[PDB]
């Protein structure tokens, strides 16, 4: 945390909140004002909305929040055994609305044969493959015919071994060794329009930390980028 | 009936604006870009031009700029709708001719007292 | 200002926007699942509802983009003739809703005959009057019969003195000092329950000085407070 | 019929709840905070106690001690509906006697089966 970067991450939080609100202020007061000329299928329609970006401003908030805890170290793991396979689905699944709005293909490989199980915390570790596969998406080329983000899950070295890979911007060499800091955003021209708050890739350092994990990167400017995530089997 | 282009990234914003839109008779086209909504100048000359500020491929500050190029897009009325809601912001969109600019959130009574304004 | 503080100030925004968005998807889910059990008047109250508590949720991240932009140093101000009379009134009316809610009676007097002219920004000092009136109501006492904020109005040493007095909670000597810096929040017994983010009187004071003014505090533990903002004329 | 006491501070969020609890024929008696409460319980027995934590004058988790340490009120169940949504603050309520902590935001009908699942 450093205070020009403080200052750019409130403002930050401002715009990415923003959005969301102005459609739902813009839904409901469209539907006060014209309910004797709203069918009964566009009202519906204009309440799923509401209730739609309701739901993403309410993860927004949440991310704030987790980074909090994991600032003051209250934020706790609690493992159990689980499938990978069934995790990495269901975060695929979560993404795919999203995913579509921007025409970004999700995809799901394992070099291993599923099941494969994990001792480790399903909701804290579906946030960190969230945060990848919102990453992929945000990131993404802003005009191509065939933009992915893959789900890659293995085992190695006596752990998990899962990569998120996508064939986005990239990240430059300067940047790299920041992306995982508190509120760090490459600011470039491909960057300018993308909401974000610089937290997402500091809460999934943490949590994967915790875990007795580690995170890292790879990147090349134009082609795209792999983020590494290991993790302990048991 | 008059035409509006509606130029914004979001889908979600994009819908209220036109079904408010052709609540008082307009048409409506629709652009997700700066790039795409130049492009759709070819095929026809709206009466009015409602655009975003932060969007991909280009933004709406390049818009502006590249609708004073031309001597036919000159004179097209721009009401800028923006989150970017800052008095530089707003100057700047101001000296590359747009209209008015409004803030975002929005109400949609008000916006539509706006269009209608300009378009008579 | 420190680290600690940007912890519990990310944490307190979470908490203030949480609250209006809570009744937004409440209200909304609600509508959506019982068109068939909504009178036409409980539907659009139901509405009303979503409308107002975006309407307040949309303050709050005006309060964060104006705070981030006084830090950047890109916020101008723009002066012109008001009467603050009317400006005062004003304040004292878009607070009426909120300080009914928690049974706060908000009164304006005027030592000088009105209309005060003064050249000033009438959308900054309207705000700097609002986060003071704001305050007012969020710290007043917690079961009271007799519960104000007052806005007075003079005109003192070539400029307009504005008080803003309550008989509210009151600010101890240590915290009185500190109030008015950037994500600082008394932390006590009296506080804990009332949203905030330490940003208003941070805003407040820099729109005051930006106006070539200063902003200070009296206050009694106990008693209620009185801030006082003097503007050049 | 089931009657429910509903405590929070916020009469927005009151109505609301009471809204999707009259809905299933429950009755329901508001409190706007702590004591009101505790009050309200020396005029009836409820068959369950919806609480949130950050109020004035008595806060929830207070409210939870005090229900634990009088005979007649230990056993009405309480469900805590709260933007409190950490999990030392669910294990500290549920510690003190809750039966069910709930995040805000929540969902009325996900609520709404929860508090069936509590009163049968
Ligand atoms: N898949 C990706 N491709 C390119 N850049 C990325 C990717 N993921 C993250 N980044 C960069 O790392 C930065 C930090 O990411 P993150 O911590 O998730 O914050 P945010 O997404 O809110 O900016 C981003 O601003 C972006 O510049
Ligand atoms: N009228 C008042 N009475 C008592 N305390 C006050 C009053 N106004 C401000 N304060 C104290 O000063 C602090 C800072 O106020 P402010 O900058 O408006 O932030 P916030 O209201 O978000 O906490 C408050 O947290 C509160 O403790």
């Amino acid at each position: 945390r450093i205070d020009r970067m403080k200052t750019e991450f409130i403002a930050n939080i401002s715009h990415e909140l923003r959005t969301p609100l102005t459609a739902i202020k813009a839904y409901a007061e469209t539907i006060y004002n014209s309910l004797g000329e709203l069918d009964l299928s566009t009202l519906k329609e204009f309440l799923e909305v509401i209730i739609d970006q309701s739901n993403h401003l309410e993860n927004l908030l949440n991310e704030l929040l987790d980074f909090s805890r994991l600032e003051r170290k209250s934020l706790q793991i609690n493992r159990e055994k689980v499938d990978l396979c069934d995790l990495v689905e269901s975060a695929v699944n979560a993404i795919k609305e999203f995913a579509s709005s921007h025409n970004v293909n999700v995809l799901f490989e394992s070099n291993v044969p599923c099941p494969v199980e994990a001792y480790i915390d399903p909701t804290r570790i579906r946030q960190v493959l969230l945060n990848l596969l919102n990453n992929g998406v945000k990131y993404s080329k802003k005009d191509a015919p065939d933009k992915y983000v893959k789900v890659i899950l293995d085992e190695k070295d006596g752990g998990v071994l899962i990569i998120v890979e996508d064939n986005g911007i990239g990240i430059p060499d300067h940047a790299k060794d920041r992306i995982f800091e508190q509120f760090y955003r490459v600011d470039s021209s491909l960057t300018y329009e993308v909401p974000g708050t610089g937290l997402g890739l500091a809460i999934t350092k943490e949590i994967v930390e915790l875990h007795g994990g580690r995170i890292w990167v790879e990147s090349e400017v134009g082609k795209g980028s792999r983020f590494f995530v290991w993790i302990p089997k048991d | 009936s008059k035409k509006v282009l509606l130029v914004d990234d979001s889908a979600v914003l994009r819908k209220i604006v036109s079904f408010n839109l052709k609540k008082e008779g307009y048409e409506v086209i629709e652009a997700e870009n700066g790039q795409i909504a130049l492009e759709k100048l070819s095929e026809f000359t709206p009466d009015l031009i409602v655009l975003a500020i932060m969007m991909p491929v280009m933004d709406g500050f390049t818009v502006l700029k590249k609708l004073q190029e031309k001597e036919e897009w000159k004179r097209i009325p721009v009401i800028v709708l923006t989150a970017k809601g800052g008095e530089e912001d707003e100057s700047l969109a101001l000296s590359l001719g747009a209209r008015k600019v409004m803030r975002k959130p929005f109400s949609p009574s008000q916006f539509i007292e706006e269009v209608k304004h300009l378009l008579n």
